[PDB]
Formats: C-alpha cells, structure tokens, sequence
C-alpha cells in the first residue's frame, strides 16, 4: 500500500507536471511563425 | 483510534479529489484553447505556403 | 464521496479526448505538402 | 460496522486517485512526445520556408 499522505503528494506533484507540460507546449506554439518578417512575399 | 484514523484520511482523499478536478476542467480548457491556437496557427501557414508557391510561380516565368 | 469519484473519471475521460484530439490534428503535417516547387 | 463502511469508502478513495495518477502519468508523457513532435513540424517547416525566401530572393536576381 501507500500512506495517504503519499498518494495525495503523488497526485499533487502529477497535477503541477500537467499544468506545466501544457504550459510549456503553449508557449512553444505562442512561438509563432506570424512574428518572422514575410515582407519577401512582396 | 482506527476509526478516527479512516474519517481523517477519508476527508483528506476527498478533499485531494475535489481540488484534483477543479484543476483538471481548467487543463481541459486549455487545451481547448491550445487546438484554437493550433488551428489559427496553420490557417495562417497555409495562406504563406500558397502566397510563396505563387510567387514562385510568377517569377519562374520571370 | 461517489459523485467526487464519477466527476473525476468524467473529466479524465475529458482531458483524455482533447489530448488526443490536438495529437491528431498537429498530425496532419506540412510534410504532406508537395514543395517540388522549391525545384 | 462502522469501521468497514469507512475502509470501503478509504479504498474505494484511493482507486480513484490511483486511477487519475496513472491517467495524468500517461497523458503527461504523451503531452511531451508532442512538444518533440511539435518541435520537428516547426523546424521542418522553417527550412522549407527559408528555402523558398531564398529561392524568390535568387529569382528576383
């Protein structure tokens, strides 16, 4: 088994990874391609 | 006392539980956010792919 | 409490759907694209 | 009794939590292939993109 203690530490270091993957993915596609100079297009 | 031990950690669970899923509604909208983005993101590349397909086109025939 | 219990598999089931939803959609890759035009 | 109606609430409890541990454990992991599968669209993308400016670029000479 797992103290109580453990599983909820457990749980609560798994909801602080989430949260920051999903973080971590928006601001690498907030990274956006509109912010690159295309004034070559002309 | 095992009893008061059980309460104890019941309220405990019930309260991890409880706070875990107000967070995960928020992630889940997030999300749903992030898929806007997404979304939004390639609309705009496929408008650049096209433009730059085009004005290749027109400039090979120089 | 079984209704913390129902709501918590309600929104994993959620969170597993819009995850697998956005890695599906970003699946759909420029690499499909034809770019021959690049010569 | 009692106590037994309590550790049935206890397990059941945990199974719950345990559940959504292992959820977010491997949402978590898919979530990061991702950013890496993100990562290599993006790059991809950036290449083909600077091709065809220099290509427009080297055409226009």
């Amino acid at each position: 088994a797992k103290k109580s203690e453990e599983l909820v530490a457990e749980a609560h270091n798994l909801c602080t990874l989430l949260e920051n993957a999903i973080q971590d993915t928006v601001r690498e596609q907030d990274q956006s391609f509109t912010a690159l100079d295309w004034s070559w297009l002309q | 006392e095992t009893l008061q031990r059980c309460l104890e950690e019941n309220q405990e669970l019930r309260d991890a539980i409880r706070q875990s899923n107000q967070i995960l509604r928020e992630r889940c909208e997030e999300l749903l956010h992030f898929q806007a983005s997404q979304r939004e993101e390639k609309e705009f590349l496929m408008c650049k792919f096209q433009e730059a397909r085009k004005l290749v086109e027109r400039l090979g025939l120089e």
